[PDB]
Parts: structure tokens; C-alpha cells; sequence
């Protein structure tokens, strides 16, 4: 069997 | 001189009927809020400044302060989920949308910017970005005959904010919008920028992350042979997202394994599995079990690229999670090779470090490792060999191992020496 951001601006 | 302003003059030079008054002001917000050491995001939320940079984003007679309010709200929804979703509250979305069509270049490009930020934040901004119809002006963006016409950082920020609208589950983008999207990836994955190459795996392996109906989706267009390219990539930035992807894919049916396999991905592994990077090695080890737990001819492939011997190395000296993934490899791989494949693993040396690694605490590992030596026994039994085996088992010390597990806490894992102890030791 098988097993299973943001940015600022400087 | 729009430096090191307080937040109490902003928003008086906000306040004011100057529109002069309020550009400086706007543009000492964004030069606070650009800085590192702690930006007062929530004093400004706090003075009621969202509404009004949202304003000032629709002044399209004064660009300056339509660009200094964008960069002002890209940067406070970049924080916590608060703050974005107080960007998201004074009606940003829309007037971002619009700001995506402006002849101005850079307006765009923080336009983008902080689409991505918000959509970025979670599940839901990121279906409400969509319902506000960002996809069709983000698209047109990038509908050139070459990509390397456009900017660098403008590519690189239009990248990234597509890999965020196909980021997070629970729920999973939409099915419209993911075809929708797919083939700017595809164009995108070819793309000689770095930057580029590693957004668009991470958006390839967000979108293979889930039931294998969107795995079939990502594979049809055929990225599968240039995933493994990447995956061979110096990179790292790039080499990972693409090995998350590469796995992410063989976790599906196996004519989707089969699919990654012709395209020379075993290739790479030898490289992979002894990989410096711990997080290349144990993600490259998940998916080699995840191969191992296919078909006998993929099974074949592996032994043919010569993997076992590398699976066996893994298990030997790796970290510890590395040496899990390798034990479910080595599982995978007894429980559904023939008996021929499985004589080629203890021909090897599996045995060792699988008795070696029986004396580790967590109990899910000797689970499985127990249910290896139990296949193995399986085998020899088949071909007659059952004596030889237990004599390797017990030259090595694996004998005292499993009958010190005979007298062990979980149920699985007792029952399971006794079995064996009983069964192959009498």
C-alpha cells in the first residue's frame, strides 16, 4: 500500500 | 523626508484634504512598515488606515499614492492571519484585481505581490481571491511569445502568487481554476530563472498533493519528464520541490508510478539517497518506498538502476526518520516482490541493519520491520531456505533482539516476535 507562504516587501 | 515617521503623524498627514499631504503620509506608512525590526502593523490597523489606503488604491489620476498604498498593504497583510485578513476586510481584494490592468508596471507587480500574501494566508482568502477573478487578469499578464521579455523580480512575483493560488488543502483549489492555471505552470516549468523553476515545482507539488484524480490532472500535460530534469538540477531550491512533486506522483495509481519511471527518475536516486541534505535523503527514501509498493516489474526497475544496494546503505547510516522511510521501503518491497527479489535483498545485506534497527523505541518502525523479517521468513519457506536465514538472523545478534521483543509493550509487536521465535527458532 501507498503513503501520502507570504513575503514583505524590504 | 518621509523617514522614521510616527504613526500618529500619519495619520494626521492622512486626515488631511491635501492629496500632496496624504502621498507623503502614504509613503511614510510603507517606508514603516518595509522595516525589519518589528513594524507596527498593528498600530496601524489600529488607527483605521486600511480603509484609506484601500482608497488611495483607486486614484488612478496619482499613481504614486496608488503604488505607495499598495506596498503599505502588502506588507501588513504579510503578517499574521489578523492582519491579512484586516487587509482583506477594508476590501483590497477588488481594487488589487483592478490595479492588476494598470499601464504602470510596478503597480502590477504590488498589485501581484500582495494577491499572493493574501492568498497565501490560507484556503479560504485564496478561494475568495479566486472568486474575485484574479486568475484571468494574473494570465493575462503572462500571455508574451517569450517569457524572457518580462521583468525578473515581475516573472518571479507573478510565479509565486500562482504557486499560492494553487497552495494549501482542506479544501483544495478548484478543479476550474487548477485547469485553468495548468498550462501557465507547464510554460512556466521551462523557464531558465531559478526562482521561477523552484515556484513553479512548489505549485507542481501542491497540486499533486491529494487524491490521485489531481495527480492525473498534473500528469497529462506532460511535466513529468521535465520534473525529473529538475530534479537533477545543482539547485537545491529547485531539486526539492520537484523531489516533493516526483513523490507526490508516484503516490498515485501505478500507471502515474510507471509514468515517472520512464522518464529516468531512478536515475537520479542514486544521488538522492545519499544526498548531504537530510530533508533530500529521507524525502527521496519516502518515495523509493512508495515505488517499492507498486507492481513487481517497478520493483525490477528498482533492482535493475541498482537502488538496493543504496536502500540498504540508507538503512545502514542515515537519520533516523531516513532509516523509518527505508524500513517501509524494505516492507513495500518484500511484501509485494517476488521471491527471486527478495533473495537479491538478503543477498545485499538487509539483514543486518534490519536486526540493527530493531533497537530503536519507536514502535512503529519494529512493526514494520518485524512484518519484513516475517516476508523474508515467507520466502525462504517458499524456496526451502528457512534454516539459513534463521542462522544469519542469530549470527548477527537479531535472534537476541527479537526474543528481547517477545516481552514487549504494544500487542503487534510481542505477538509478532512470538510468532516468528516460534515459527523459524525451535
Amino acid at each position: 500500500g501507498r503513503r501520502k507562504a507570504k513575503r514583505k516587501k524590504l | 523626508g518621509t523617514v522614521n515617521w510616527s504613526v500618529e503623524d500619519i495619520v494626521k498627514g492622512i486626515n488631511s484634504n491635501n492629496l500632496e499631504s496624504q502621498l507623503q503620509a502614504t509613503q511614510a506608512a510603507r517606508k514603516l512598515l518595509s522595516r525589519e525590526k518589528q513594524p507596527p502593523i498593528d498600530n496601524i490597523i489600529r488607527a483605521g488606515l486600511i480603509p484609506k489606503f484601500v482608497s488611495f488604491l483607486g486614484k488612478t489620476d496619482c499613481s504614486p499614492i496608488q503604488f505607495e498604498s499598495a506596498w503599505a498593504l502588502t506588507n501588513i497583510a504579510s503578517g499574521t492571519s489578523e492582519q491579512t485578513k484586516a487587509v482583506v476586510d477594508g476590501g483590497a481584494i477588488p481594487a488589487f484585481i483592478s490595479l492588476l490592468a494598470s499601464p504602470h508596471a510596478h503597480i502590477s507587480e504590488q498589485a501581484v505581490w500582495a494577491l499572493g500574501n493574501i492568498a497565501g494566508d490560507g484556503s479560504a482568502f485564496r478561494d475568495l481571491v479566486i472568486k474575485h477573478g484574479a486568475i484571468d487578469p494574473l494570465l493575462a499578464l503572462l500571455a508574451v511569445p517569450d517569457l524572457s521579455t518580462l521583468a525578473c523580480g515581475y516573472l518571479r512575483n507573478l510565479t509565486w502568487t500562482l504557486s499560492n493560488l494553487c497552495r494549501n488543502k482542506n479544501p483544495a483549489p478548484p478543479l476550474d481554476a487548477v485547469e485553468q492555471i495548468l498550462p501557465t505552470l507547464v510554460r512556466l516549468l521551462h523557464h531558465n530563472d531559478p526562482e521561477v523553476l523552484a515556484d513553479s515545482c512548489w505549485a507542481i507539488s501542491y497540486l499533486t498533493d491529494g487524491p490521485n484524480e489531481r495527480i492525473e490532472m498534473v500528469v497529462k500535460k506532460g511535466v513529468v519528464p521535465q520534473l525529473v530534469k529538475l530534479l537533477g538540477a545543482t539547485e537545491l531550491p529547485i531539486v526539492t520541490p520537484a523531489l516533493r512533486a516526483i513523490g507526490n506522483i508516484v503516490t498515485g495509481t501505478d500507471e502515474q508510478t510507471q509514468k515517472v519511471i520512464d522518464a529516468g527518475a531512478l536515475a537520479v536516486f542514486p544521488s538522492l539517497l545519499t544526498n548531504p541534505k537530510t530533508n533530500i535523503q529521507k524525502e527521496a527514501t519516502w518515495t523509493m518506498s512508495n515505488i517499492t509498493a507498486g507492481r513487481q516489474d517497478q520493483i525490477q526497475q528498482v533492482v535493475n538502476h541498482g537502488l538496493v544496494p543504496f536502500l540498504v546503505g540508507v538503512l545502514s547510516k542515515a537519520d533516523f526518520k531516513t532509516q523509518k522511510e527505508a524500513a517501509w521501503a524494505i516492507t513495500n518491497y518484500t511484501s509485494g516482490g517476488t521471491v527471486e527479489q527478495i533473495v537479491y535483498l538478503v543477498h545485499c545485506g538487509i539483514i543486518e541493519p534490519l536486526m540493527n534497527l530493531l533497537s530503536a523505541k519507536d514502535t512503529k518502525i519494529i512493526q514494520v520491520i518485524l512484518d519484513a523479517i516475517s516476508n523474508i521468513f515467507q520466502a525462504a519457506e517458499k524456496l526451502g531456505e528457512t534454516e539459513k536465514l534463521s542462522i544469519m538472523i542469530e549470527e548477527c545478534g537479531g535472534l537476541d533482539k527479537i526474543e528481547a521483543l517477545q516481552r514487549h509493550e504494544n500487542e503487534s509487536v510481542y505477538k509478532a516476535s512470538l510468532n516468528l521465535i516460534e515459527k523459524y527458532f525451535s
